[PDB]
């Protein structure tokens, strides 16, 4: 029977600094044991303080996120301002909650700053719930991943540590390092690794090769 | 649509669209309907303007079912709308309870179509008076239907043209014991009242309805009557 | 007898035109924006000593940061006082947020032109609200007054009177309003122009005062509140 | 569709120095029978955008039909505006994803190719609304066979002219006739470029039979 | 059953047999599977004979409306596209293929295929049950250029062919050859069927 | 008057004064030309500018209703774009149910009856305009057809719409169309245009061409500009 | 999940776990699992993450109404109620919805458990989720209604410490809520494996 | 008279008064100029105050990042038409992942506007727009109406005493495409004020400004922003 | 249910048996499976039985609306066509199998109607459960214009050859033989199985039932 779902893999991860947020993804899109293209990076930015990123189901993703920009323009037309980070994350509840009966297969991510400058990080399942989270990866990957960040970012499981806060430059060696990591053991992440930094200047994006294989 | 409905009542309390309806049956050709004790006639004058007209392509006595048969006075397309509901009626009946429909019944029924459009939205009534005639309970029924949704059960009566008349003189002339021949003969005799010029079996319209059933009389049939004269 | 849709050779709809007259046979209520809050004031006019003033309700709560003062036919106003503490609660319930005093005065102007009898739904309005609305709020851009009348014409007032003596209380609020001037003078400004134009002599039970400042909720002026302030 | 009748097999295609080609058999299938060996899986949209389609022969005509009154609908206009190759391949992805969506699916997989302002395109939609842009796709059963030799190409060359990618097309074709059982050795190549839309065919590959006697 | 249908240089002509079969039981043996969609348009029935009858009853009615408002008789490309519409709006819960063919004085003599809603113009087609043993058959006996007897030969060859191989084909075989002249009804009785291997 | 606010209603003279009312906004409008020739149709249309500030081509009043034919239009303008898209939805429904270009007569008829209910009912008014349909196929020919605000539809040889309606016609009249071809026949239209045209009562305006036939390959499209201008100067030197 | 609650003399007592599973895999260790209404109503919250998170504020979103509307705050029991009926409205549709209704109205304290089947108890302990069981046990052998705020406290802590133990889709901190007559206090959040640890240092 | 009250009902002179009935409500709003260069569309507006203590109304409104609108009218009917203009957009980059062409959006408008002209208990919609747009065409400034007919103009001007800044666009319209944007902003403020008495000028308080071009998206200037335009002319 | 129908010289014969069964166990031993439609035109049906009769009622209920309104006498295709589009939009549930046989201006006409809504124009048919017994016995002496009493003599033999073999049939032979000249409803026709008497004596003695409550009702209060 027709299935109208399938699973295109990908890995997503964003972590919450002080006056930063960082958004990476990998870029392989693939489908059973193939790959459609390397070059399908995650992230979308949606305003200039707030980026998301998307993992899942690809046709899901391509209609979800056509369907946050559309709202973002509505909002903005109606309120005369911009959305926060707050209000695209508790919005997108909603939009994920609408489909509670045939969800959108897409694990959500968003990065930005909230309205005092700092670093807001907001993670979704397919069908809603979400929370605000210091640092959380999402994706294939995810369960390798995290409980890296749990130990390096959270400082759990340390004894006799120095619970000294992240700085941009020590979370940009991270997400490369746990990318490469990922890469190596998951067969759903590679070829590239994208990676969106949102401060209050605005949103610079870098680019670092990963496994082909 | 125009929901709001076209008849109303005047300050005198008069619903003047139906009485305007009624004015129009009052300007139709005559009709007579006789229930004599084994059967009912309906006769018609089915006068018409012209030579040119094929005779046999429309008729003005129309069977309803095996059993029930009508006639009228007014406006001849109206008339038309009120069969056609009338056989669709009586076929629904049928369907339900497997026993030809009651004349009453019948009756009631279409007298209930006609009440609809003094009330409905947009709608003008019917300028029509119905002689609905029929066999049921091994005896003969003849009705009345008027333009209002009314109903009547006549023993014999007259519409259209010279009515007033046509009932006096059908009120002497009648008896409850008259015999299916005779008040065919009757019936003729009710229409000649007010019939302009000769009458032939071209020219009027019978219909009979006994144990046998409704039927409509052959132009032969009419002429062996009008012999009688 | 033409139809609700049917614009004058001067090109206004008709049933707009009168429902702004209506609102000139409304009692007259007053909205004095100021960079220490918004104050608004409203006559009750009471009928008759067994009537509860508490029960004239002329100035509302629309969310803890927005109030609305009303003029003009108060059974039509009931309708649009909800559906703005309605939009109010599902822009928090989608956005987790509080609107602004301006988005909550457009979504009530949504409604204004929406009557007519042909292409309608079952049960759509059939005329145009009888109301005048002056909406007192707090926002990110500071203290606000919007006007709504009939037509759906919103806009932003440093003063503003409507109903029944609005000609004469706008004169009065056009001599009096400095943009500099504090929320204590705002409020007895509006109380003296009260004064002025209305018919029985003002009191704590004849008279309804608000105010929303930044930093504090929307507060309605209790009897003992309103009589401090009479004082002066 | 929910379950597809007459079908076709791999569509390919890969950009070039200059333009888009994609190739496709002219094969029907009804399961295994070689039923239709003459049908054109190829359409011209319009000046800028070609389109080729494998799985329901019968949903391809549907799309084809709803794409050319698109095409008239907007000639009609003169207004200076017409699709880009990008335009065409984001309404077939809300199409097939709203198809989807509605559980009753256009049961195809296709390659959209073009040329516009002087650059390439080539977009994937399949059943679902999955969509994407490469330097090369192969549909079907070709995403095994043909993709690594178009890979392979470009990965030592990027930029291929005209003729570059034309050779490699020819060699694929002719890969795709020995190991996927659902094709057949006649098939079309159509190119985009400045100059519009051009589809060749019916072309057919050189065989050679040799290990027979290995 | 087995229908086929052939173009040729003015006309096309088209078979059918004669079986109609519920199971192992045949509910019908001389059944006219070439039905009329107008004067020079004719279909051949196959697959459900209740959606083959409601298809092809629905196209005569919208295509006899349609001639009459254009002032000429219907293309064979208007009938093929009217029946190919239905079998493809519908296509989930009809089972049916219907072959449409016919005479045009623009086209002239055109075979269209409708199979499961698709629309295809062909030299000469073949459908039903019985077409599967015949594919092999009809693709070496075609020949371009064949004659409006050659056509009726081939056709008969043909489904004589499949009807001794489906258990679902038999019957007699029925003949219609469609010119601007107008229609020939013919009929091969099963007794003067056209005799090939049969063991 | 009485008699004349309803399309559903009839005056005691057997008219409906709605519709009557609906020509005369066709009457008071510029004028349209359009002319049957041997190899196709052409169409001419007097655009009167009402502000220097509008753009050239502006206010266009002839339309692409399919790929093979043209429409001309007089009267109401939103009206008659209105009209341009029933005509453009009957046209592509057609070819969705029979797989080819619709006859131009077929689509005349079908645009026509969807005027013509427009003239039945209280509910709605009828349309404030007159409009022609050109096209040019093989096996049809050339053929032009013209429908009214009563929903009246008749084939042409020659025909105008508008305020010099008849003033345009007696000049149609003195053509062998027949016999002619379009690229003769677009002078002969850019003529009969400047004629009617009144340079006093109406200032400017902007000639407009359209053509359908043989050289088109039955495509319905605008007269290119070098041949407009040849028309356009031909129309000036002969009204000298 | 476990989430317990329980009206003594000084009010009522309402504690959550933060545990969120995806399968066995743990995709939350520190969820808030209680919903603040408003400073006199809170709701506890089992089941589907998302169901719990939309119907819970869909129910805060119509008190909130409530109270533009009639200037005073809803009844503990109107609010259960309400909650219960938009259950009702999805019976069948596969929600899965565990809560504890709890605040302080004009009646004294109220707590109701209401289900995704439109179940609405009154009552004066409850206690949801897969851990449950594990809660009840605890709560069960150390309740008095005579409980100080502090013995309160321990208990409340106690019966989801010794849940999370037990069961492995139960884990993380404590958050516990103390309802006074003039509203709620949060009273902790504490890590559930350093109170276990405390515990069994005490052995 | 008796052919007053209704859209559907035409005079005896092939007239439809209701429709030149609601062309009013255009001319008793404030005055709007729109303009085009071969890279800028803009749009000026004459913003009014109901009073000293009262903003002034806007005027000018933002429809996608390459259209904007200006206003003269009933503002409810201005609200709708203006929210039927950008979901239409939205569709367009929804469906197609590119801008509308902005001629297209205009028939949409015209199609829409004209339905309520021939129905009965309907009415026009009691707004003119102005719009400014920038798409494969370049620069664009469309008039809507009332009456659903629509213009592509070279500059235009609507709203009370629109004449004035009509005659003045029609002088310069020579200059208009070659102009830079501040001179082309210049040129409409020029034509507004010819709508204004000899008494009053163009102030920061009842100056609106809407500009959209090659590198600008659809940006509106009201206050303090629209004080480096003012400083180019004194009477 | 055996049910057959034959085209002869002047006319059509319609056969019928006349069991019903409820699922192995006789029901009904004289049951009427010939259903009139017009005076000229009647039907026997097999199937679902209220399927069957539903059907064959609101046609004939159609029919005399048809004929009342054109004023002329029914046509044996109209019957079918009515019939057809019925079942076909029901998608086989209404099991009406049906075989309609008639006289019109166009003379005598045999059609077999199938639940889903596909027919035939054939010389015979059969239906029913005994459909294969009656069809051997037409295919077997079939021959074009039988006089009326070879065509009556084939037709029962038809029906008795299903009667006999079949389970599912039983009971009495009827016919309806339509001609130019109107229909002849032959009702028990032949009965292939004669009178099955019995020493049936099985008398209760009055008293012999044990009474526990007696109420006595009178109604010739109403009489
Ligand atoms: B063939 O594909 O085997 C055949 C076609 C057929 C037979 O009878 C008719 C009548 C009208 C149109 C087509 C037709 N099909 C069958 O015999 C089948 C048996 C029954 C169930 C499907 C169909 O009808
Ligand atoms: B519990 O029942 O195990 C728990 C409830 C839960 C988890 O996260 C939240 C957030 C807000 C309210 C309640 C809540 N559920 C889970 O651990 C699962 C995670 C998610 C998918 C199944 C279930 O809900
Ligand atoms: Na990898
Ligand atoms: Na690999
Ligand atoms: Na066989």
């Amino acid at each position: 029977r027709f299935s109208p779902y399938v699973f295109n893999g990908g890995t997503i991860l964003a972590i919450a600094g002080e006056d930063f947020a960082i958004v990476a993804s990998d870029t392989r899109l693939s489908e059973g044991f193939s790959i459609h293209t390397r070059d399908s990076p995650k992230c979308y930015k949606l305003t200039d303080k707030t980026v998301i990123g998307c993992s899942g189901f690809h046709g899901d993703c391509l209609t979800l996120t056509k369907i946050i920009e559309a709202r973002l323009k509505m909002y903005k037309h109606s309120n005369n301002k911009a959305m926060t980070t707050g209000a695209i994350a508790a919005m997108l509840s909603t939009i994920l909650y609408s489909r509670r009966f045939f969800p959108y297969y897409v694990y959500n991510i968003i990065g930005g700053l909230d309205e005092e400058g700092k670093g807001a990080v907001y993670s979704f399942d397919p069908v809603g719930s979400y929370q605000r989270d210091s640092f959380k990866a999402g994706g294939s990957a995810s369960a390798m991943l995290q409980p890296l960040l749990d130990n390096q970012v959270g400082f759990k499981n340390m004894q006799n540590v120095e619970h000294v806060p992240l700085s941009l430059d020590r979370a940009m060696r991270l997400v490369k390092d746990v990318f490469i990591s990922a890469a190596e053991r998951d067969v759903y992440t590679g070829d590239a690794l994208r990676i969106c930094i949102v401060t209050k200047e605005g949103i610079r994006e870098e680019t670092v090769s990963l496994r082909k294989d | 649509g125009y929901s709001f409905s076209l008849t109303t009542f005047s300050p005198s309390g008069k619903l003047v669209q139906i009485e305007y309806a009624l004015a129009a049956v009052a300007g139709g050709a005559p009709s007579v309907g006789i229930k004599a004790a084994n059967g009912v006639v309906l006769a018609t004058e089915k006068k018409q303007k012209s030579i040119l007209y094929d005779e046999r392509s429309v008729h003005k006595v129309e069977p309803i079912t095996k059993h029930i048969g009508l006639v009228y006075s007014g406006m001849g397309p109206d008339y038309r709308v009120l069969v056609h509901r009338a056989r669709k009626l009586a076929q629904q009946y049928y369907l339900v309870y497997q026993e030809p429909i009651p004349t009453a019944q019948l009756v009631q029924r279409v007298a209930s179509v006609m009440q609809e459009y003094t009330q409905s939205g947009g709608v003008r009534p019917f300028g029509v008076s119905l002689l609905i005639c029929g066999w049921n309970e091994g005896r003969p029924y003849l009705f009345q239907s008027d333009p209002s949704g009314a109903y009547f059960a006549w023993k014999a009566t007259a519409m259209g043209k010279n009515y007033v008349n046509g009932k006096t003189f059908l009120e002497k002339r009648y008896n409850e014991d008259l015999e299916l021949e005779d008040a065919i003969h009757t019936a003729i005799l009710t229409l000649k009242e007010s019939f302009e010029g000769q009458m032939t079996e071209d020219n009027i319209e019978v219909g009979i309805c006994n144990e046998a059933g409704f039927r409509r009389l052959t132009p032969t049939e009419v002429k062996d009557y009008l012999a009688a004269i | 007898d033409r139809g609700v849709n049917t614009f004058s050779p001067e090109g206004r709809l008709f049933q707009v035109e009168y429902a702004i007259e209506a609102i000139k046979l409304g009692s007259t209520a007053i909205g004095i924006q100021t960079s220490e809050g918004v104050c608004l004031a409203v006559e009750k006019r009471i009928t008759s000593p067994l009537m509860e003033p508490s029960s004239i309700e002329k100035i509302v709560e629309i969310d803890a940061h927005i109030g609305c003062a009303m003029s003009g036919l108060i059974a039509d106003a009931k309708t649009l006082i909800d559906k703005a503490r309605v939009e109010t609660q599902n822009h928090w319930f989608t956005y987790n947020e509080t609107m602004t005093v301006e988005s909550v005065t457009q979504a009530v102007s949504n409604l204004a032109l929406q009557f007519g009898e042909e292409d309608a739904d079952p049960g759509a309005m059939s005329r145009p609200f009888g109301v005048a609305l002056l909406f007192g709020g707090v926002d990110e851009k500071g203290p606000q007054l919007f006007h709504m009348d009939p037509s759906g014409t919103f806009v932003q007032c440093d003063a503003r009177a409507i109903g029944s003596a609005s000609e004469g209380a706008q004169s009065s609020l056009q001599e009096v309003y400095h943009k500099s001037m504090t929320l204590k003078e705002a409020i007895k400004s509006s109380l003296i122009i009260l004064k002025q134009v209305m018919e029985e002599k003002l009191n704590a039970t004849n008279i309804e005062l608000a105010t929303v400042q930044p930093g504090q909720n929307f507060h309605m002026f209790t009897k003992e509140e309103l009589e401090e302030v009479i004082k002066d | 569709t929910q379950n597809p009748m007459v079908t076709g097999t791999s569509v390919l295609g890969v950009k070039f120095e200059g333009g888009v080609v994609i190739a496709a058999d002219m094969l029907g299938s009804y399961g295994s029978l070689a039923r239709f060996r003459n049908i054109s899986r190829i359409m011209r949209v319009n000046n800028s955008t070609m389109l080729g389609a494998s799985g329901d022969y019968a949903d391809f005509q549907y799309l084809k039909q709803v794409l050319g009154q698109m095409v008239i609908d907007e000639e009609l206009l003169g207004d200076g505006h017409s699709y880009s190759p990008r335009a065409i391949h984001s309404w077939l992805t809300r199409a097939m994803y709203s198809r989807r969506s509605k559980m009753n699916p256009l049961w195809n997989t296709m390659v959209i190719g073009g040329y516009a302002d002087g650059e390439s395109f080539l977009g994937y939609v399949d059943m679902l609304g999955v969509a994407y842009e490469a330097p090369s796709l192969a549909t079907g059963y070709g995403a095994y066979l043909a993709q690594p030799l178009l890979r392979e190409v470009l990965e030592k060359q990027p930029v291929l002219s005209q003729t570059e990618a034309r050779d490699l097309v020819e060699r694929c074709m002719r890969v795709l006739y020995y190991r996927d059982a659902r094709s057949y050795n006649r098939f079309q190549i159509a190119t985009v470029t400045e100059k519009g839309v051009e589809i060749e065919g019916p072309l057919s590959t050189e065989t050679n039979w040799d290990i027979a006697h290995m | 059953t087995t229908i086929m249908a052939v173009e040729f240089d003015g006309g096309v002509v088209m078979g059918s047999d004669s079986r109609v079969s519920a199971g192992e039981a045949v509910v019908n043996r001389v059944f006219d599977k070439l039905s009329p969609l107008h004067e020079r348009i004719y279909c051949a029935l196959s697959g459900s004979a209740a959606d083959a009858q409601a298809v092809a009853d629905m196209a005569a009615y919208q295509l006899e409306l349609h001639g009459i408002e254009l002032e000429e008789p219907p293309l064979v490309l208007a009938a093929a596209n009217v029946v190919r519409n239905i079998s493809y709006k519908y296509r989930e819960d009809l089972s049916a293929h219907l072959m449409v063919a016919g005479w045009d004085q623009r086209e002239g003599g055109q075979v269209y295929g409708t199979l499961g809603g698709m629309l295809t113009r062909q030299p000469f087609a073949i459908g039903g049950s019985g077409s599967t043993f015949i594919y092999g058959y009809v693709d070496a006996a075609y020949k371009p250029g064949m004659s409006p007897e050659e056509c009726r030969r081939f056709t008969t060859d043909a489904i004589a062919l499949a009807m001794s191989r489906d258990g679902s084909s038999g019957g007699v075989i029925y003949l219609v050859t469609i010119t601007a002249a107008g229609v020939d009804h013919r009929v091969i009785l099963g007794n003067e069927l056209p005799k090939f291997y049969d063991e | 008057t009485g008699y004349d606010l309803s399309a559903s209603t009839f005056s005691p003279d057997g008219r409906v004064f709605q519709v009557e009312y609906a020509m005369k906004a066709v009457e008071n409008s510029s004028t349209a030309i359009g002319i049957r020739c041997k190899d196709g149709v052409v169409f001419g249309v007097e655009k009167l500018v009402l502000s220097k500030l509008y753009e050239e081509g502006s206010n266009k009043r002839l339309f692409n209703v399919d790929r093979h034919v043209g429409m001309a239009v007089a009267g109401l303008l939103a009206d008659a774009r209105s009209l341009a898209d029933i005509a453009r939805e009957e046209a592509s429904n057609f070819r969705s149910n029979f797989g080819y270009n619709i006859p131009l007569k077929h689509l005349a008829d079908r645009v026509a009856m969807y005027v013509h209910a427009y003239t039945l009912y209280s509910a709605v008014r009828p349309f404030g305009c007159s409009f022609m349909l050109g096209s040019y196929s093989v096996n049809d020919g050339a053929q032009l057809y013209m429908i009214d605000p009563s929903g009246v539809s008749y084939g042409y040889w020659g025909c105008a719409i508008g305020k010099a309606r008849q003033a345009a016609k007696t000049e149609i009249e003195k053509l062998q169309m027949k016999e002619m071809t379009c690229r003769d026949i677009v002078k002969e239209v850019a003529k009969i245009i400047y004629i009617v045209h009144d340079e006093v009562k109406d200032k400017a305006f902007e000639l407009e061409l359209s053509w359908v036939g043989e050289l088109t390959n039955g495509r319905h499209e605008i007269v290119p500009k070098d041949i407009r201008e040849e028309a356009e100067k031909y129309a000036k030197e002969s009204l000298k | 999940t476990t989430t317990l609650a329980f009206k003594f003399q000084h009010g009522v007592i309402a504690a959550v776990d933060s545990r969120a599973s995806a399968g066995s895999y743990i995709s939350a260790l520190r969820v808030n699992k209680v919903i603040e209404i408003n400073p006199y109503l809170l709701g506890t919250m089992s089941g589907c993450a998302a169901d719990c998170q939309y119907w819970e504020r869909l129910l805060a979103k119509e008190c909130r109404l409530y109270y533009l509307r009639n200037g005073e705050r809803i009844s503990v029991s109107a609010a259960s109620k309400l909650l219960s009926n938009m259950m009702c409205q999805y019976r069948g549709m596969g929600l899965s919805m565990g809560s504890m209704i709890c605040g302080w109205d004009k009646k004294g304290p109220g707590l109701y458990y209401v289900d995704e089947h439109g179940t609405r108890l009154s009552g004066n302990m409850f206690s949801t989720g897969s851990g449950n069981t594990y809660a009840y046990g605890v709560m069960d052998s150390g309740y008095r209604p005579n409980l100080s705020p502090e013995e309160a406290y321990d208990l409340g802590r106690r019966a989801i410490a010794y849940a999370t133990h037990r069961d492995s889709y139960s884990g993380g901190v404590v958050n516990m809520y103390h309802m006074k007559e003039d509203g709620w206090v949060k009273v902790e959040s504490t890590d559930v494996s350093d109170l276990l640890h405390q515990y069994r240092e005490a052995n | 008279n008796q052919y007053d009250n209704d859209v559907t009902v035409w005079s005896p002179q092939g007239r439809i008064h209701q429709i030149e009935y609601a062309m009013e409500a255009v001319k008793q709003g404030s005055a709007t100029v729109g303009l085009k260069s071969k890279t800028h569309a803009v749009l000026v507006a004459l913003k009014r105050a109901q009073s000293e203590l009262a903003a002034h109304q806007k005027k000018i409104l933002h429809v996608d990042n390459h259209i904007g609108i200006s206003i003269a009218g009933l503002t409810a009917d201005a609200r709708l038409l203006c929210n039927f203009m950008r979901q239409e957009c939205l569709d367009s980059r929804f469906v197609f992942d590119r801008p509308l062409p902005v001629s297209r959006l205009v028939s949409l408008i015209g199609s829409k506007t004209q339905i309520p002209t021939q129905r009965y208990g309907r009415r026009p919609y009691g707004v003119g727009l102005l719009i400014a747009g920038y798409d494969d065409m370049g620069p664009h400034i469309f008039q809507t109406c009332p009456s659903a007919n629509y213009f592509d103009c070279r500059a235009m001007s609507i709203g009370a005493r629109s004449q004035s800044a009509r005659t003045y666009l029609e002088r310069h319209m020579s200059e208009f495409m070659e102009c830079n944007l501040n001179e082309l902003v210049k040129h409409g403020l020029r034509a507004l004020r010819e709508t204004l008495p000899a008494e009053q000028d163009l102030t920061t308080k009842n100056v609106s400004i809407g500009i959209v071009g090659k590198d600008l998206e659809f940006t509106i200037y009201d206050d303090d922003d629209v004080s480096p335009f003012l400083e180019g002319l004194e009477e | 249910t055996t049910i057959a129908g034959l085209v002869f010289q002047d006319g059509v014969i319609l056969g019928a048996d006349t069991r019903a069964t409820n699922d192995s166990v006789v029901a009904d031993k004289s049951c009427e499976k010939i259903h009139f439609i017009a005076p000229k035109i009647y039907c026997c049906g097999a199937g679902v039985a209220a399927d069957a009769e539903m059907t064959t009622r609101m046609v004939a209920s159609k029919m005399e609306l048809h004929a009342l309104s054109t004023g002329r006498e029914p046509r044996v295709a109209t019957v079918t066509r009515i019939l057809r589009q019925t079942l076909f939009r029901y998608q086989g549930h209404v099991g009406a199998s049906l075989i309609v046989g008639g006289v019109d201006l166009t003379g005598p006409q045999l059609y077999g109607v199938h639940p889903h809504g596909s027919y035939s124009r054939l010389p015979f048919t059969a239906l029913g459960s005994g459909q294969d017994a009656a069809l051997a016995v037409l295919e077997d002496r079939f021959q074009p214009n039988m006089t009326l009493e070879a065509a009556q003599g084939l037709l029962v033999e038809a029906v008795t050859a299903g009667i006999l073999g079949d389970l599912g049939s039983g009971g009495n032979v009827d016919a309806c033989v339509i001609t130019k000249t109107g229909a002849k409803l032959l009702r028990t026709l032949s009965s292939p199985t004669e009178p099955v008497k019995r020493s049936g004596r099985y008398h209760f003695v009055p008293g012999t039932t044990a009474v526990l409550t007696q109420t006595v009702k009178p109604l010739t209060l109403e009489l």
